[PDB]
């Protein structure tokens, strides 16, 4: 009980030291063609499990063509966590990235 | 995709099993012949039914059939401690 | 007699409630091994074969 | 056999039904009858604004227990 | 003998002092015989056995003394004992499962599995089982899982299905805390039998002069069966093999729900709770099915018993088919459901038929404000599916209810001779897009009431004219003439016919 | 997809304490219980109950096998997603005397 | 009347059970099965 | 494309092992509709169209008292061309246990054939 | 020379960090090159 | 087409099963048996050495079901001496004959 | 070393062996003859020589020449456990055509384990056939034959937008091409549609959105394994895969009247393929 | 050697907080509040309402059932709080979606009120039956208990009529009975408290 409380406290401190804040982040402001191919993959994989959809789907039965419609309207509620190779990371919402 | 996994493996440690593999397996194997007449697996043999279900018989360890038993490990008691041939060059240096 | 000379079928069913055996041909000598052992002893090791073979109704 | 499939349904503990790990984060600190009765008055009221009805029916006996009398 | 074995089973009970467990399995193997062998324990030797096990319980709770406790619970046909033993065997289970609240894991597995037996056989099963749902309170949970684990198949015999649901409805009336998980288990496992009958439906069944078969008429020998039983498939599922199942199961539900609704329970009792656990079960289970006759008759029967219920069902049904929060195509089947409930339910007053026709015109009176000016914009003729299914839901009323709206003064109710004139001649032509036979019959009966002057506009369709799933929701009427002849007898007082 | 999900995707049982796949076992239950998942080399046999007044067992740590024994402990197992050949690799490495300790993150 | 054909002397041969598979004019062991009047259908394509 | 198959039964005995499984059908049991593909001796009518799963011979064994068949264990539809009854040379009194059966898989020039 | 390197790793008591793509296909972990070089996190609205 | 097997789950019926996708033995009514396999083993006499030849039939993919005695061998050892007729055992009925 | 263990010399020797589970030591079979496994012949011979040294362990309890067979037993109790793990680390008897492989020979080759069944697995949902040309399909397309189009399936979870198309797939069933082969219930139980008739499919397509009674699986929804369609995609593969453009991703375009995979000429320089009888692998 | 060997085994089995006898009533207090942490799986249908999803999937099937980790019967929960994966409180938290599946796993804190009976404690409950072998009871109208014969005092006799009871003074005992707790049994899906009457 004390050995877990002093263990969660380490873990939330380690992950606090690795979070780069939003003003210090210095990676590319574009969506890097793998982020695009996984956002559309993960969003289409959530839509097919009856997640709430934020677009007027006009009879589209492919889940992947629905998620390509939400990426065009910046309605996807996902966050890219870009890892730097020490383990530290930067959070980028899909709304603020730039689509090629 | 409707059966998610929670816990996940992130690092693998190599080691050496000690003398107390005997603790994880009280199903020693003595009889070298694997079957007898009437097609049955003989007890204390290499196809013993405490190593996993076999020949339409339930497992003596899991209590489960052939489709759902993971299978289990037994051990052969060496009477004299032979050396492991992987680590033989790395004891002949220390010798 | 049937426990020493013959064969009861394996498992746990046909041995305690209701017995089930089969007269195998490999124990048709062994039953007659001790039938003829008593008759030999009744005449003090002088066996009269042909009147016994009409009595035992065999060849 | 069939019972090897019934115990897959008798267990029925997936990672959707059950949490992966549970850890107590502090020590269990005891409460008073004035705090149990204050909680059960609020826990039953929250769920009654499915499942859980077979459970709440066992809590109302305990709510009847700490103050009332059969 | 009977005084001699009393010192035998006490001597077998003495396996705790020196811990040998000698005569445990010998007694336990004689009590584990079937009813087809007269060599089992009899009514005299069992009371020798049972009363020693009821006078002490400490000298049985061993891991080796556990074995005979199985065969006393697995003592089959125990509901057929004489009352010197039956009223004493029940007393043993009531002390085993209360001294040790661990065998109700395994005793309630038996009592629920023995719900194949009828009501006249399970009078003593439930009266034990009602006792432990109050004495063992933490058994509301895992007995719910037993009632789904032991419900029979879709295609077992009828004796297992009609008498499980008969014993299951018995368990509802004495355990209202379960309640919802009773009806969810029924209605979902009636759809399995139900939906396999409309696609089969071609010809009327033979009305055989024998309606019921027979009255009450009353070893393992296992081999190594692993080979073939090939080319003996007989996979030819019958007509009456599922029509008579849907008769006897679903008549029995309507019988049990008619008993449990009454105006004296709708005032301060639990008869409201029977209704709401079917209404939420209606809008979640049956309403998203496709092509389902013969299960919306359950809500049809129940929402016809009292007038307050139809004041809490029709207002529920309008809130489905007109809310924006609902789905794109749940707002058409429910309009298709609304038109066929008003036009076939008998026990309603005028003030409820009017208030449907009040809103079903007032929604169409609001329709002139916005959704009639989008005809000129470039789009398909099927953006307004919500409109055509609403107009079908009102023209199917007049084809059946055309004499309720006749008043004594000689008018109509909010211009019934005038409002349909404007809606038909308008800029949508609903004489074409809706189902034909529901619309061909509206004009003919309005021709006999001198309202429709639009029989060339019907002929102006051969040159005036996602379409298949718009036909298919309109050729579906939830309250068609039923095919089940045993269950129609219940509904003949409740169901308006064609005429 | 190609080298895991469409070839040999199996969900195995891994003890979080010793980190092993092969030495887990679904327990033969006592008749009034449910067959749970238990590890074998973390498990101590129930006769080892050697002796704050006493150190008695919480009655849900004890499980049995089909031979008939009893074992205290051996819980704290979880389910991970491995290829099945990893389960066969670990049996080929035990036969050389080599164990693979898996470190599984939710602890 | 079911028949076979000897592979050597081409003599038609009904072969009952509990008979050795031999010709009965010569003694030839290999013995080939004839075809009888039986319907099979084809498309002429 | 002609293609043969050796339906043998004597592969699973010893020198003194008696004849376990015969040819032809049995009695006191009736798996029907094998008589469309097969003749009274448990061998196919030659000239018969077959597909996968179709019976190719019927052998009645005596350690089951059951008329078992074995199926056409290939997925292209053939025609039975020849059925040869192989006799026995080691003695003069055993029943038939080897049948070599020849198929005729017709092969028109489909798309994808090298010329 | 699989068991030659295995000898050098077992004597080392070497923790494999499971980061190379030849070690992630063995344990069945997602590869860290390309679309496995980041994480997708979903943003839930309610507290 | 089917083969005899155990009873299917889901409270199906006493059923007999049938492999359909070569590894999923369904029941008669189409319920795939959960956790079924149909194993095999690969060969591309010769091509290696022969340990022994223990004779099993192995139609249950691993486990074997046939090739055992004292089940129908019970009625096989006592039938052959009573199957053939004309035994020349005929002691007094032959005078009648 | 955070666990502060001890390096002990017993770790170099072998006190016990461990027997692998029976599933990993099943008997072999070829044709109609079952044989004993490789891992029992090397592993019984340790256990007979363990027995034979206990047979001779009684020959000092009642008590030269017997120590010339005792010391002979220690060399061959070593040479059997040596031949259990390796097989090149033994001596053997004769030319036994490269004798019985140990547990190192199962790992170290091109074949074996670590390169044949970890880097090189065989896959489900894959088809190969001879390729044929087509200039009428697109450049980013493949022509799937109708033979492959009624076999390869995709698990499509049924939701409120694909219910109109997945009902039509179950009605067509696993023979007519825009169809489906089996459905998956919310408890994971599969229901195969192959033996069923046109009535057991229509009366099971109508139950794709019916919620189950169970509350543990109230999240999930059914999965209809529809056939491959023109909106599906496919990895295609020419077999010597010397660079990453030899394994590209095509869009399916299902054709009638064929048995050959069918390709466009823009792709045939990428895969280094020509239409002389080459086969390509189609992964789905 | 063994002084710091079994300490990692004995302290695995010693329960943490002992139940006190309180308010000069003699009865112990077994309802306790423990804060815990979970690792649960939010599903995509509850991706808009995350707190309803963690309650309905993982917390509601946990009430009135014995949990091994808290060591008791979980009554209810209070103060569910999802830990954000963004160490920036706020409404727009975010969880981490697994790569293979569309689900998300996350940490949560919650306070569980559990019922914690232990040995040597005092529990008073109604007697619901009593027979010629035991005294059967409830506890708090929900929890089954029993007192068997070998822990019934010798000065108490079972008068027979079902049957009433005779104490050491010739009195029928009522439903409400005070007794001292023996081994609490767990292994079923029913929590059983075996008890004693002797001191
Ligand atoms: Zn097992
Ligand atoms: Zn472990
Ligand atoms: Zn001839
Ligand atoms: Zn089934």
């Amino acid at each position: 009980p004390e050995d877990f409380q002093q263990h969660e406290q380490i873990r939330r401190k380690t992950l606090k030291e690795k979070a780069i804040p939003k003003d210090q982040r210095a990676t590319t402001p574009y969506m890097t063609k793998y982020e695009r191919a996984r956002i559309l993959g993960t969003r289409a994989l959530q839509i097919s499990m009856n997640a709430p959809v934020f677009v007027d789907l006009e009879g589209e039965t492919d889940p992947l063509r629905i998620a390509m419609k939400e990426l065009a309207e910046k309605k996807i509620p996902l966050v890219i966590r870009r890892y730097l190779p020490d383990g530290s990371f930067e959070d980028w919402s899909v709304e603020e990235l730039i689509v090629d | 995709i409707s059966k998610p996994v929670g816990s996940e493996i992130t690092s693998v440690d190599f080691g050496i099993l000690t003398a107390k593999i005997r603790n994880l397996s009280a199903k020693q194997i003595t009889n070298p012949t694997v079957l007898d007449n009437l097609g049955h697996p003989v007890s204390g043999g290499l196809y013993d039914l405490a190593l996993g279900a076999f020949l339409r018989n339930l497992c003596s360890t899991c209590g489960l059939d052939e489709k759902f038993c993971p299978g289990h490990q037994g051990h052969i008691e060496l009477p004299v401690p032979c050396y492991n041939p992987l680590f033989f060059n790395q004891l002949y240096i220390y010798l | 007699i049937l426990s020493r000379f013959t064969v009861i079928k394996p498992g746990q069913f046909g041995r305690s409630k209701d017995r089930s055996y089969f007269i195998d041909p490999q124990n048709e000598d062994k039953i007659l091994c001790y039938i003829l052992a008593i008759i030999m002893h009744l005449d003090n090791f002088i066996v009269e074969i042909t009147p016994l073979a009409h009595e035992l109704n065999l060849k | 056999m069939m019972k090897g499939s019934r115990r897959t349904g008798n267990n029925t503990a997936t990672t959707l039904n059950t949490p992966v790990v549970i850890h107590a984060t502090q020590l269990p600190q005891h409460v008073s009858t004035d705090e149990v009765l204050q909680f059960l008055e609020s826990f039953i009221d929250e769920k009654e604004n499915t499942n859980l009805s077979s459970s709440i029916s066992q809590l109302k006996r305990i709510q009847r227990d700490f103050k009332g009398l059969p | 003998s009977a005084a001699m074995y009393s010192r035998f089973v006490k001597s077998a009970l003495d396996d705790l002092d020196k811990n040998d467990s000698t005569q445990i399995g010998i007694i336990a193997n004689q009590v584990a015989l079937p009813s087809k062998n007269p060599e089992r324990i009899n009514d005299k030797n069992l009371n020798i056995l049972l009363d020693i096990l009821s006078s002490n319980i400490n000298r049985i709770e061993s891991s080796r003394g556990t074995f005979l406790i199985q065969s006393i619970i697995n003592f089959e046909k125990w509901w057929e004992l004489p009352p010197h033993t039956l009223s004493k065997y029940i007393y043993f289970i009531k002390i085993l499962c209360s001294s040790i609240p661990k065998w109700w894991q395994d005793v309630s597995m038996i009592l629920v599995s023995c719900f194949i037996l009828p009501i006249k056989q399970t009078v003593c099963h439930h009266d034990m089982l009602k006792y432990f749902l109050r004495m063992i309170p933490s058994s509301m949970g895992f007995i719910d899982t037993y009632l789904a684990k032991f419900f029979p198949n879709k295609n077992d015999t009828r004796r297992k299905l009609v008498n499980y649901t008969s014993n299951l409805l018995k368990l509802r009336g004495y355990c209202s805390e379960l309640g919802f998980q009773i009806w969810s288990l029924l209605i979902e496992k009636i759809i399995s039998i139900d939906v396999e009958l409309q696609n089969e439906l071609d010809e009327l069944d033979d009305d055989v002069d024998d309606d019921d078969l027979e009255e009450v008429d009353l070893m393992d020998i296992i081999e190594g069966m692993d080979g073939t039983e090939e080319y003996n498939v007989e996979l030819t599922q019958g007509i009456k093999e599922l029509s008579t199942k849907l008769d006897s199961i679903l008549t029995l539900v309507s019988t049990h729900v008619e008993e449990q609704v009454t105006p004296e329970s709708l005032e301060s009792g639990e008869g409201v709770g029977v209704f709401n656990t079917l209404t939420t079960l209606f809008k979640t289970h049956v309403l998203p099915t496709y092509y389902t006759r013969s299960i919306q008759y359950i809500m049809f029967h129940v929402s016809q018993q009292q007038l307050e219920l139809m004041d809490s069902f029709l207002v529920t049904l309008i809130d489905i088919s007109f809310a924006v929060n609902e789905a794109a195509e749940k707002k058409i089947k429910s309009l298709q459901y609304l038109g066929s409930y008003i036009a076939r339910a008998k026990k309603l007053s005028r003030t409820q038929i009017i208030f449907v026709a009040s809103y079903l015109t007032s929604w169409l009176n609001r329709y002139v404000i916005e959704r009639e000016e989008e005809v000129d914009q470039r789009g398909g003729m099927e953006r307004f599916k919500h409109f055509y299914a609403a107009f079908q839901a009102l023209c199917y009323i007049f084809c059946f209810r055309h004499n309720i709206f006749r008043d004594t003064d000689g008018n109509w109710e909010c211009e019934l001779d005038k409002f349909f004139q404007r809606m038909v001649i308008s800029k949508f032509n609903p004489l074409k897009f809706c189902n034909e036979n529901v619309m061909l019959m509206f004009a003919r009966i309005a021709q006999q009431e001198s309202v429709a002057y639009c029989f060339s506009i019907i002929e102006n369709n051969n040159n005036e004219r996602t379409r298949q799933q718009f036909i298919d929701l309109q050729s579906y009427f939830p309250y068609d003439p039923l095919f089940l002849k045993n269950y129609k007898i219940l509904m003949k007082e409740y169901y308006i016919e064609w005429s | 997809d190609r080298l895991l999900n469409s070839s040999d995707y199996t969900q195995a049982s891994v003890c979080r304490e010793c980190g092993s796949i092969l030495t887990t076992q679904q327990s033969v239950p006592r008749i009034g219980s449910i067959s749970t998942v238990c590890c074998r080399r973390c498990s101590m046999r129930f006769e080892d109950a050697k002796k704050g007044e006493k150190i008695f067992i919480d009655d849900s740590q004890i499980w049995e096998d089909g031979q008939g024994n009893k074992f205290v402990g051996g819980n704290e197992t979880t389910t991970v997603a491995i290829p099945f050949v990893l389960k066969y690799l670990d049996s080929e490495l035990s036969a050389m005397g080599i164990r693979l300790r898996y470190n599984v993150e939710p602890k | 009347t079911l028949k076979y054909i000897c592979a050597e002397c081409s003599s038609k041969l009904s072969l009952s059970r509990t008979d050795a598979v031999r010709c009965k004019d010569c003694g030839h062991r290999i013995l080939l099965k004839a075809r009888t009047k039986r319907l099979v259908q084809f498309e002429a394509r | 494309m002609y293609k043969t198959e050796k339906v043998d039964l004597a592969l699973n005995r010893n020198r003194g092992d008696p004849i376990t499984q015969h040819f032809g059908f049995g009695n006191d049991e009736w798996p029907k509709e094998w008589l469309e593909k097969l003749d009274e001796d448990g061998l196919p009518y030659i000239g018969t169209y077959v597909e996968e799963g179709d019976p190719i011979c019927a052998y009645f064994d005596d350690t089951l008292n059951k008329t078992k068949i074995k199926t056409y264990h290939s997925s292209e539809p053939a025609y039975i061309e020849e059925v040869n009854l192989i006799g026995d040379e080691s003695n003069k009194f055993q029943e038939l246990q080897t049948v070599s059966i020849k198929y005729r898989i017709r092969r028109t020039p489909q798309i994808g054939d090298k010329f | 020379t699989t068991c030659q390197f295995l000898t050098k790793a077992v004597l080392d008591n070497e923790r494999e960090q499971l980061d190379s793509p030849s070690a992630r296909i063995v344990v069945g972990k997602l590869n860290n090159v390309g679309t496995g070089s980041f994480d997708v996190l979903a943003k839930v609205p309610n507290a | 087409t089917f083969i005899r097997g155990p009873i299917c789950g889901t409270d199906n019926c006493p059923s007999r099963l049938w492999r359909i996708i070569d590894g999923r033995r369904t029941c008669q009514y189409g319920h795939v048996m959960e956790g079924d396999v149909e194993f095999n083993d690969d060969e591309d006499l010769g091509a290696g050495v022969i340990t022994r030849r223990l004779n099993l039939t192995t139609n249950a993919t691993g486990s074997f079901q046939s090739s055992q005695l004292t089940n129908s061998q019970l009625l096989q050892q006592q039938q052959r001496q009573s199957h053939k007729k004309f035994k020349k055992l005929i002691g007094h009925e032959a005078k009648l004959l | 070393n955070l666990s502060r263990k001890l390096v002990k010399a017993d770790s170099f020797f072998m006190d016990v062996l461990v027997v692998p589970p029976t599933r990993f030591r099943l008997p072999s079979k070829l044709g109609e003859e079952v044989h004993e496994n490789s891992q029992n012949q090397l592993l019984s011979k340790v256990l007979t020589t363990s027995l034979l040294i206990r047979d001779l362990n009684d020959d000092l309890s009642k008590l030269r020449v017997i120590f010339s067979r005792l010391m002979n037993a220690f060399v061959t109790i070593q040479n059997d456990v040596n031949a259990f793990i390796d097989s090149t680390k033994a001596q053997g008897r004769t030319s036994g055509k490269v004798p019985i492989p140990g547990v190192k020979q199962a790992l170290e080759k091109k074949e074996g384990l670590f390169r044949k069944h970890m880097m090189g697995k065989r896959v489900n949902y894959a088809a190969r056939s001879v390729i044929s040309p087509d200039p009428n399909i697109e450049t980013n397309e493949i022509g799937v034959p109708p033979v492959f189009a009624v076999k390869l399936t995709y698990p499509e979870p049924v939701t409120a937008y694909n219910i109109a198309e997945l009902r039509q797939a179950v009605i067509n069933g696993p023979d007519k091409w825009p169809g489906a082969t089996q459905i998956q219930n919310e408890d994971g139980s599969l229901v195969s549609l192959i033996g069923m008739s046109v009535e057991q499919r229509k009366a099971l397509a109508n139950q794709l959105l019916t919620p189950s009674s169970n509350v543990s699986t109230h999240t999930l929804n059914k999965k209809v394994y529809r056939h491959i369609k023109n909106r599906d995609v496919v990895l295609m593969n020419r077999q010597p895969t010397l660079h990453k453009a030899s394994m590209m991703g095509h869009k399916v375009r299902v054709l009638p009247n064929e048995k050959t995979l069918r390709l466009h000429y823009a792709n045939t320089g990428a895969y280094n393929a020509d239409f002389d009888g080459d086969e390509m692998n189609m992964h789905f | 050697n063994e002084n710091r060997e079994t300490a990692r085994f004995i302290k695995k089995h010693k329960k943490q907080v002992t139940n006190p006898i309180d308010e000069k009533n003699g009865t112990s207090n077994c309802i306790v509040r423990v804060p815990i942490a979970l690792y649960v799986s939010l599903a995509p249908m509850y991706l808009e309402n995350p707190l309803q999803g963690v309650m309905k999937q993982h917390l509601n099937p946990l009430v009135m059932k014995y949990n091994n980790k808290v060591g008791g019967v979980v009554l209810g929960y209070e103060g569910l709080k999802i830990l954000d994966a963004d160490p920036l409180d706020t409404s727009e938290k975010l969880i981490k979606i697994t790569p293979d599946t569309p689900f998300g796993f996350t940490w949560c804190h919650v306070n569980l009120y559990v019922w914690q009976p232990q040995v040597g404690d005092v529990l008073e409950g109604y007697i619901f039956i009593q027979s010629a072998s035991h005294i059967g009871l409830l506890i708090h109208d929900a929890f089954n208990a029993s007192i068997k014969k070998n822990n019934i005092p010798v000065d108490w006799t079972f008068v027979h009529n079902l049957g009433h009871w005779v104490d050491s003074n010739g009195e029928p005992i009522d439903g409400k009975l005070r007794f001292t707790v023996r081994n609490v049994h767990t292994t079923g899906r029913v929590v059983s408290v075996d008890g004693t009457l002797i001191s």
